[PDB]
């Protein structure tokens, strides 16, 4: 029900947006690390965000079985 | 050779009907099965009771009353109502079927009157028993309470409501002059009244006093208020003794009620499964006589005479179906149908599909179009969602709208069958409006180059930074080329970024409203050339055109020309356009910075031309009326038309700046939302940094889906609507047309 | 009352203070000329731009609930009017647009000036003008907005009575709208010759 | 000025009430009812009006000229309580004062019943529902007034209005009760005159001073003519029954109290043009009703005034009184005075 669809579509695109973000920090894209106030180390931030996306991936597969049944 | 009726309204015809009185009842059923004919009211002066079929309609009006009585008793109980085949009559596709008899309808009368006499009695034989019941329970509950209740005739006792318990107590303080001895005890479960139809909390009170005069006034005050006084004997023997008598009779009373209550409900289950099929077959017998009551009745001959509007394309099918009706009957009847040509305003009718219906339901709110004029519904299919996407303008928020609607489009078969709310209708009624507001917002966002407040980096940039600089040093970029598609990503993060975009989006807004307005003004012409109104062209069109094009076209040509000049290389100074537009009125012949040669010689001419078009708009058409008091009515309508048209060219052009404002606001809130929520998490590390990224992203995504799509989408959507109703449609849309509401049967929800 | 007592206790201190300085040979000490000279012309210019778009929004928001609260009541029995009487909400919004066009024109004139040439003839001229022009456009559109709301609350009630009468009262509602357009003109003439801060 | 601050509280009210007046019947609509034959034809025709389906629950035999007055009035009272609900502040006071004149009538009506020993149910049905308060049926208990006062009527908002009334006899009868009823209106119409002058602003102030002046003048004239039925009454007693706000006060209320006969009344009303010729010709009660409508018709020429709530009720009450007159004439088949209906709209 709606209690499960919510974290399914939410965590669907958390897997997508956070992974596209982490790809860019890793490759040191200018818009994400170009200014001084941006973080100094690109890949260190990506390591922290690859893991955050996996946490949403677990909520996705779990709630997928919940609604599927 | 069937016509399409989307650019202009469909052509219509007026028809006459010579119906005999024998088959009047039968023909009216067939005309309702089509759903094509709209009847006039010929007997428009006759009073409502002097009409002729009024007596037949009361027999059927009384029946509907008797059925409303039945549906009430049902809902008074927990019974659900049977639902039969809503398609057994028709499928809405204009099919034929044979109608009921006159004897079946006369049976619904005596049956429905016969049922009212029984149920009205069975209900009162039930309620009167329940009154006897409630009285005894209160007499029973009070006895359960102990002797302390009777501690402090000696006393008065009864039952009363919680609301009237303080009012009673104050008065008795005043009567007895302070010597008051009052105890009250409550009840938790409410009590359902049978006449008042309410659940009521109640209490039980008791009062003590010895005076004989004083009790009879206590008994009246308690009875003046709704309270029921009871006898209770002071001994603890007389209580249980009376209690046995009461608990005995109550056990008896359960059986007496239990039998009659069931005999009642048994009769309703009969009604509850043959009700919604009787109700339909009565409202349709109503519907035809009202139609037949619009018609003239000859007493010299049984010919009925009637009139109706019909689309000229849908006439050969009318002649067909009636030819079938007469076939089964076996009557010889002359040609029933004769086409009539007379000066009237026909109704307006546009044929819509699933894709055009939602765009057409928007313009019809503002007004129904005149017969055979340009519809405002075709341009609105594109111009309504494109103005939205100038404001909205983002690839992220647009990709979300596109999905939300694309779920409503694919499941439309499932959704249409199931039942819907009131909000979920409009989201479904406009499921194709939202699809195009999303697709275009991905085009406009790509040009603005904004995806969730950030930029793409597809192409090479036309700007170049220095070869070498140092920290904190303000650095400026040098030009290389032009960026092919969209705004260059070098502006992102820049200090002076708004100065560029605000100038850009203003000049976009002014140019895109001038085109939207002029294009809608060439629809006036297209009408005048179809109704052969030559004077209005020379009177209204040609003067008003020159007025605004000479002022607000000169502005738009100058914006495109200034962008196309290399001012720095040539060495000349760029001019301001706000001052150039002001000084040409206030001080013609004067310039401070030149835009092109002979600027002053052309400005003063355009001022001359606009001032000539004012009185030419004012005077030319009334003079033609005089040359051929009414001459005044042609003037005052013509003197108000100009003072509006001239002012409104200044207030409409200014209105289109909301395209710029709602865009700028949407953009800044998106960046502030990114900079406060997700930009923070990246500055953390460890397990604690991982958790914030999980928590903060969810709040970004939720505020995004709600604040920046729903709240901002509904705002911008309604401003796009305004620019159509008030700015575009004012230029050409006359309105005051008659709608098309044919006579057709449908399922009535009851 | 209390609020009116303070208005009369202010007037009595300004008088007793003026006569203390005068009888003592110090009436020159109360010098309005220096205050106008020494105060910064950026103060006067940034009040006017704020009191233009601010006082114009007060008027517009005002007329929208006089015209809006009557339409909704009248629309119970005659629900057909809420789109025909919508034009009154449009002439009340548009005076706010006038206060936003000014602030576009005047914001261009906000530039930084050297410290030696700050209190010059031209930069004082430019602060005085953007102050009284903003007052002019704002206080004048405040009046055009309240007026058009009154006019358009009646036109809602007349239209619910009879459809014909709506057209006849619009003429009153147009003439009221002229007031905001004249104010815009007068402001632009004031600030026409004003030059950006040097 | 008028419209600057009125709409903050009462803009929605003014719009609904001026929509309720457009449903007031016109002269052409009264004629269409006049040429009806039965009550079943009188029902079909009011469906075309703003009354609509106020009789859909009702059968043929059930129709009476009594049951039509009940459901046409009950539709006015739901509309009144709806508007009074949405109100607040001074407008809620104003709409409570309007109801204090309908319960005075019900005080006098329960009490006269007890003197004749009748049941409360038989009496409550004859009571006006806008003049209801919780302890109304409790007045059936006692006959002594001071008993009725202390036990019941102190809590009421009618408590201030009994100052000039503690002269009753130990026993209580009709002519004593009517004297009480008239002392109350005297005090009610003087409190609700000062209330308007203090809190209610213009131009509604000017219009309600007038409308309340007519209610005062109308009573002072009837109270005098009723006294002619009596044997003799001291002059200083009548002075305590006549209010002190209208055009009549002070000069004519003096010469009215000292009026022994019909001619002595005409000597008092001749020096005022507004009321000059009512006695001279025609039915008196109709002349007032025709002047009430004209003043209310002129209250609707205004805008941003809360006086339209008063004007609206009195107009629709007279509408109801015309419906019943036409209805009786139809059933009784007497059609001589069927055109007696009073209409200004
Ligand atoms: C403010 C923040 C919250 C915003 C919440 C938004 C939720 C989504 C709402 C739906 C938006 C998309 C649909 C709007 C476009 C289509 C409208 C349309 O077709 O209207 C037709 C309709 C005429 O036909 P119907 O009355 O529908 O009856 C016949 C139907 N066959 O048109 C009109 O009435 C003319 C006016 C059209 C524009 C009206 C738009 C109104 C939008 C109101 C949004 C309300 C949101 C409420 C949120 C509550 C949440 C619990
Ligand atoms: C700068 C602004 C640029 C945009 C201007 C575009 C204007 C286009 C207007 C087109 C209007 C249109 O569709 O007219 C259709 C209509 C046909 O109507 P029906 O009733 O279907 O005819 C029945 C018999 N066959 O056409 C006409 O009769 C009018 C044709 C007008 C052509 C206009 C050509 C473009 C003019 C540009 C001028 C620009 C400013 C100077
Ligand atoms: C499409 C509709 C266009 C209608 C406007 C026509 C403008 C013509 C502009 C033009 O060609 O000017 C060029 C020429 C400069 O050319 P060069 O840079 O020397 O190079 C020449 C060799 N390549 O322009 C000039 O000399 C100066 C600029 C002239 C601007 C004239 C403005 C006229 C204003 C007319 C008012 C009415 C406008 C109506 C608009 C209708 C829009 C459909
Ligand atoms: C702004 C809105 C953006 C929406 C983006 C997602 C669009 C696609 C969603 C989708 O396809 O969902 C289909 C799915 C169908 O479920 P039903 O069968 O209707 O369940 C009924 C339960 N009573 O509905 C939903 O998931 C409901 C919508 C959930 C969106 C949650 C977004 C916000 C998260 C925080
Ligand atoms: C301008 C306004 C633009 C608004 C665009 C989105 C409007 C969507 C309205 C709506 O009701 O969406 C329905 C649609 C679901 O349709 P289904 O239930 O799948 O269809 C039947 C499946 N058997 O809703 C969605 O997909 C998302 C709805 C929005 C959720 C917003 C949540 C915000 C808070 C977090
Ligand atoms: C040195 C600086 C001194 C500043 C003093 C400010 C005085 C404010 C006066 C004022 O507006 O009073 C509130 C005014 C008085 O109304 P009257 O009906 O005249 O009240 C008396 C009735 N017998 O009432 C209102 O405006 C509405 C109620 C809310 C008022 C809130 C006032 C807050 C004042 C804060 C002052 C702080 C100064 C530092
Ligand atoms: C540059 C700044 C200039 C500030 C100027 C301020 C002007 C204020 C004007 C106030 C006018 C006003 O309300 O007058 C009230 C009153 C009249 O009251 P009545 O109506 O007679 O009372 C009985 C009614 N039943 O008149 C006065 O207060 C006159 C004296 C006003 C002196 C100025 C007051 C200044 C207050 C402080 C401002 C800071
Ligand atoms: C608080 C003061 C209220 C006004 C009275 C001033 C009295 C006063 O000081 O008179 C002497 C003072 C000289 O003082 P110095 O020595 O120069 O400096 C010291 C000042 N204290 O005289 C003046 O300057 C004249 C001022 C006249 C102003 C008008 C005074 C009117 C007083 C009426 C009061 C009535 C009772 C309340
Ligand atoms: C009001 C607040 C401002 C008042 C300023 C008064 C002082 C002032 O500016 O004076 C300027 C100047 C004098 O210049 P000095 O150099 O001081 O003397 C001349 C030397 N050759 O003033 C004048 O020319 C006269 C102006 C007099 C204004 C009146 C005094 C101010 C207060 C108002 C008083 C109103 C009447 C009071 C009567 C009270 C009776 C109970
Ligand atoms: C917490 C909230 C606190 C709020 C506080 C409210 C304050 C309100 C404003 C008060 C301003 C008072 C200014 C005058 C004070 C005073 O007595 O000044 C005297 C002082 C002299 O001092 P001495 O020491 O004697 O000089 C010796 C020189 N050798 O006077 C001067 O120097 C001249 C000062 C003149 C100031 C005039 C300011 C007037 C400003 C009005 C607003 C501008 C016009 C606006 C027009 C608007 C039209 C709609
Ligand atoms: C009833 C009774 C009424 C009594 C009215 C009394 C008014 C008293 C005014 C006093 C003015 C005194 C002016 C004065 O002397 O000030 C000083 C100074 C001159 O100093 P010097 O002599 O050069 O100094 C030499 C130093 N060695 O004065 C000036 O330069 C300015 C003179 C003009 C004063 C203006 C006062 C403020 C006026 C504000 C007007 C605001 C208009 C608002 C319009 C609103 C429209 C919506
Ligand atoms: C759509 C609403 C728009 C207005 C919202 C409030 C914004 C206020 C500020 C806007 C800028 C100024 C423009 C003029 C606003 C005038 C507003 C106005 O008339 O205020 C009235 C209002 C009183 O309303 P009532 O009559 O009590 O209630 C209504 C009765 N039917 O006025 C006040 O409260 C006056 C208060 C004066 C305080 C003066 C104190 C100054 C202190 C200065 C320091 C010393």
């Amino acid at each position: 029900t709606g209690k499960a669809w919510c974290c399914t579509v939410l965590s669907a695109f958390g897997v997508v947006i956070l992974s596209v973000i982490a790809h860019l920090f890793n490759t040191n894209h200018e818009s994400f690390v170009g200014s001084i106030n941006d973080p100094e180390d690109g890949p260190a931030v990506a390591h922290t965000v690859y893991l955050a996306a996996l946490v949403y991936l677990v909520f996705f597969v779990f709630c997928g079985f919940q609604v599927y049944l | 050779e069937k016509e399409e009726a989307i650019f202009r309204s469909a052509e219509m015809a007026l028809v006459q009907f010579y119906i005999p009185q024998e088959i009047s009842r039968d023909s009216a059923y067939t005309l309702g099965q089509l759903g094509l004919v709209q009847f006039r009211d010929l007997n428009s002066k006759v009073r409502a009771f002097q009409r002729t079929f009024v007596n037949e309609i009361r027999r059927l009006d009384n029946v509907e009353r008797q059925y409303r009585y039945f549906y009430s008793l049902l809902k008074k109980h927990d019974i659900k109502l049977y639902e039969g085949d809503t398609d057994k009559y028709l499928d809405g596709s204009g099919e034929l079927y044979v109608p009921p008899s006159g004897s079946v309808i006369d049976d619904y009368v005596r049956n429905a009157s016969y049922l009212e006499e029984r149920l009205i009695q069975m209900e009162d034989a039930t309620d009167q028993i329940e009154v006897q019941k409630n009285d005894l329970e209160q007499y029973r509950f009070i006895l359960q309470s102990g002797d302390e209740f009777f501690l402090k005739v000696n006393y008065v006792t009864g039952v009363i409501a919680r609301d009237k318990v303080a009012t009673l107590e104050q008065i008795l303080w005043r009567v007895l002059r302070g010597n008051l001895f009052f105890k009250t005890v409550e009840i938790e479960q409410p009590v359902y009244d049978v006449k008042t139809r309410e659940y009521k909390h109640k209490n039980a009170f008791i009062v003590f006093s010895h005076g004989d005069l004083i009790i009879k006034r206590i008994r009246k005050i308690a009875e003046s208020l709704d309270a029921n006084l009871y006898d209770v004997d002071s001994s603890n023997e007389g209580r249980s003794q009376q209690l046995a008598k009461v608990n005995k009779n109550l056990s008896d009373l359960y059986t007496v009620l239990k039998t009659t209550s069931t005999t009642l409900e048994s009769e309703l289950y009969a009604i509850a499964k043959e009700l919604d099929s009787w109700f339909q077959d009565v409202t349709r017998e109503k519907a035809i006589f009202e139609i037949l009551n619009k018609s003239n009745y000859d007493t010299n001959r049984k010919i009925l005479i009637a009139e109706g509007w019909i689309p000229r394309d849908e006439l050969a099918t009318l002649q067909a179906r009636l030819g079938e009706m007469i076939a089964r009957l076996g009557i010889d009847v002359p040609s029933i149908i004769q086409v009539l040509d007379t000066n009237h305003t026909p109704p307006t009718f546009h044929r819509t599909n699933k894709f055009t219906a939602g765009f057409q339901s928007i313009c019809d709110c503002y007004g129904i179009a005149q017969y055979r004029e340009i519809n405002a519904g075709l341009p609105t299919i594109v111009t309504f969602p494109f103005m939205f996407a100038i404001m909205f303008g983002d690839m992220g928020h647009g990709f979300l709208m596109t999905l939300a609607a694309l779920s409503l489009v694919l499941n439309e078969k499932k959704i249409n069958k199931m039942k819907r709310g009131e909000i979920f209708d409009m989201a479904f009624t406009g499921r194709y409006i939202i699809l195009l507001m999303g697709v275009f917002s991905m085009y406009t966002g790509f040009l603005y180059n904004d995806i969730f407040s950030k930029t793409m980096t597809i192409f090479k940039s036309g700007w170049k930074w220095p070869d070498h600089w140092k920290k904190g040093e303000s650095i400026t970029a040098t030009s290389v080329g032009t960026y092919p598609i969209g705004l260059d990503w070098a502006w992102h993060g820049t200090e002076n970024a708004l100065l560029f975009s605000n100038s850009y989006k203003m000049k976009l807004s002014i140019l895109m409203g001038f085109i939207h307005m002029t294009y809608s003004y060439f629809f006036s012409l297209a009408n005048h050339l179809y109704f052969n109104s030559m004077i209005d062209i020379i009177g209204n069109f040609i003067p008003g055109l020159l007025f605004m094009q000479g002022i607000f076209g000169y502005l738009s040509v100058c914006i495109v020309y200034k962008w196309a000049v290399d001012w720095v290389k040539d060495g000349k100074p760029a001019p301001g356009l706000l001052n150039m537009l002001i000084n040409m009125f206030l001080s013609p012949g004067t310039i401070d910075d030149e835009l092109y040669p002979h600027q002053a010689k052309v400005q003063v001419f355009l001022l001359l031309m606009a001032l000539v078009c004012i009185p030419w708009l004012l005077l030319v058409k009334p003079l033609h009326f005089k040359f051929t008091e009414d001459f005044g009515d042609i003037m005052i309508h013509q003197v108000i038309h100009t003072i509006e048209f001239c002012l409104n060219c200044v207030s409409h052009t200014a209105s289109y700046l909301r395209l710029w404002a709602l865009s700028l606001a949407h953009a800044q809130l998106s960046s502030v939302l990114w900079t406060m929520t997700i930009q923070i998490a990246f500055g953390f590390r460890g397990f604690v940094g991982v958790f914030m990224t999980v928590a903060l992203f969810a709040m970004w995504f939720a505020l995004t889906c709600a604040v920046l799509v729903l709240m901002e989408g509904t705002s911008a959507m309604l401003h796009s609507l305004r620019l159509h109703w008030v700015e575009s449609m004012s230029k050409f849309f006359v309105g005051e047309g008659l709608p098309y509401e044919p006579f057709a049967f449908e399922y009535k929800d009851m | 009352s209390f609020s009116h007592f303070l208005y009369y206790l202010v007037l009595i201190v300004v008088i007793v203070y003026g006569l203390y300085k005068l009888f003592t040979g110090h009436g020159s000490d109360i010098n309005f000329g220096k205050f106008l000279l020494r105060t910064s012309p950026y103060m006067w210019a940034n009040l006017g731009i704020a009191l233009c778009v601010g006082l114009s929004v007060v008027g517009a928001a005002w007329g929208i609930f006089i015209t809006g609260s009557s339409m909704i009541g009248a629309g119970v029995r005659a629900p057909r009017i809420t789109t025909k009487n919508l034009i009154s909400i449009i002439f009340c919004e548009v005076v706010a647009i006038y206060g936003l066009i000014i602030a576009i024109v005047f914001s261009s004139k906000l530039t930084v000036a050297t410290a030696e040439n700050m209190y010059s003839k031209s930069n004082l001229y430019t602060g005085y003008s953007l102050f009284w022009a903003g007052i002019t456009v704002g206080a004048s559109n405040l009046i055009c907005g309240i007026a058009v709301g009154i006019t358009g609350a009646t036109a809602a009630i007349s239209d619910a009575a009879d459809s014909a009468l709506f057209v006849k009262i619009l003429v009153i509602e147009i003439f009221g709208s002229i007031l905001g357009l004249l104010g815009l003109i007068v402001g632009l003439l004031m600030a026409g010759k004003a030059s950006e801060f040097q | 000025m008028e419209g600057v601050y009125f709409n903050i509280d009462n803009g929605f009210i003014e719009g609904v009430v001026r929509g309720y007046r457009n449903g007031l019947l016109s002269n052409n609509q009264y004629i269409n009812l006049t040429q009806c034959d039965t009550l079943e034809d009188l029902k079909l025709q009011l469906s075309s009006t703003d009354y609509g389906n106020f009789l859909s629950s009702v059968s043929s035999e059930s129709l009476t000229t009594s049951l039509i007055q009940e459901y046409a009035s009950s539709k006015l009272y739901h509309e009144f309580n709806y508007i009074r609900d949405q109100s607040s502040g001074s407008t809620r006071k104003f709409m409570d004062y309007i109801t204090y004149g309908y319960m005075i009538d019900n005080v006098a009506l329960m009490i006269t019943g007890t003197i004749h020993d009748r049941d409360k149910g038989e009496i409550l049905q004859r009571c006006h529902p806008l003049g209801w308060f919780d302890t109304l049926p409790t007045l059936s208990v006692a006959t002594d007034l001071e008993s009725l006062y202390e036990t019941v009527l102190v809590d009421t908002p009618l408590a201030p209005y009994f100052k000039n009334c503690f002269d009753t006899a130990e026993e209580l009868d009709d002519m004593n009760i009517e004297i009480i009823r008239n002392k109350l209106y005297k005090a009610y119409l003087e409190d609700f005159y000062n209330f308007v002058t203090e809190e209610i602003p213009e131009p509604a102030k000017e219009c309600m001073q007038t409308l309340l002046g007519f209610e005062a003048d109308r009573r002072s004239i009837n109270i005098a003519l009723n006294s002619l039925q009596s044997s003799d009454i001291d002059p200083d007693l009548k002075s305590d029954l006549l209010p002190n706000i209208g055009k009549l006060y002070p000069l004519a209320t003096f010469h009215l109290a000292q009026a022994q006969d019909f001619e002595g009344v005409r000597a008092a009303l001749a020096n005022v043009y507004e009321y000059r010729g009512f006695l001279e010709t025609g039915n008196l009660e109709d002349h007032f009703y025709q002047l009430e409508m004209e003043l209310c018709r002129d209250a609707f020429t205004q805008q941003f005034a809360i006086s339209t709530v008063w004007a609206w009720m009195k107009s629709k009450e007279q509408e109801v009184r015309n419906i019943t007159w036409i209805a009786e004439c139809i059933a009784q088949n007497q059609r001589e005075r069927i055109n007696n209906y009073i209409s200004v709209y």
